[PDB]
């Protein structure tokens, strides 16, 4: 239900009218781009287990140096 | 005859140009088992050199300890670098109720009987030499009759 009545011309206010429509529906039924989900980058995949492996190495050095080749 | 024991084998860096330095320190101590005690830190790019050097220098640092057939003569305190000792005599059935690094001192020093209690830092280095610190401040009481100019009996009467 559109009342267009911006002018004194009853042309002009159709056509208006008939716009205002055209533009809504428009905007309406324009559909919004999908959004794909996105995934970490595999450089930062590798940049976590690199950093795993590095801290695994700096924790087998660290804390009990039991056998004691004794 | 003199009675060895490793506390602590640690590994240490050194980070040269190259990488890391991994060597290796040992904590022994050997006692007598009779009021004889000492540790030896010791430590080499090997553990068993590290163990040996500890053991070696361990057996030239011994203290001699005056204690009441297997336990302490009173409660005793011991202080070192943070780690605050208590050790305290027990009756002749209760064992070395002591943590580690206590454990291995009194027990080569020959202390059977004892209620320790290891506070602040427990490294074991510091808690060793604390230990150890604790036992020497123990005072017979023929000791304390001969500083006060008195009879054992008078003192202990």
């Amino acid at each position: 239900v559109i009342k267009a009545q911006e002018y004194r011309s009853q042309e002009l206010n159709r056509e208006a009218a008939l716009a205002r429509l055209v533009a809504m529906i428009k905007e309406l039924t324009t559909e919004k781009k999908a959004r794909r989900p996105t995934r970490p980058t595999r450089a930062s995949k590798e940049r976590r287990l690199a950093s795993k492996a590095q801290k695994s190495s700096v924790k087998a050095m660290r804390g009990k140096v039991r056998s004691g080749r004794e | 005859e003199l009675q060895e024991k490793l506390i602590a084998v640690n590994r240490v860096s050194k980070t040269v140009k190259g990488g890391r330095i991994f060597s290796f320190t040992a904590l022994t101590v050997v006692g007598d088992g009779n009021g004889r005690v000492g540790f030896g830190y010791g430590k080499a790019r090997e553990v068993p050199a590290a163990i040996q050097k500890a053991m070696e220098k361990a057996r030239r640092n011994m203290i001699n300890v005056a204690l009441n057939n297997g336990t302490l003569q009173h409660p005793v305190k011991g202080v070192h670098t943070g780690s605050r000792v208590f050790m305290q005599p027990a009756s002749e059935g209760t064992g070395i109720i002591a943590g580690g690094a206590m454990r291995a001192v009194l027990e080569v020093a020959g202390v059977h009987n004892v209620l320790a209690k290891a506070y602040g830092s427990t490294n074991p280095i510091n808690v060793v030499r604390a230990t150890i610190d604790g036992l020497e401040n123990m005072n017979s009481p023929e000791m304390v009759a001969a500083k006060r100019g008195k009879s054992v009996e008078e003192i202990l009467g």
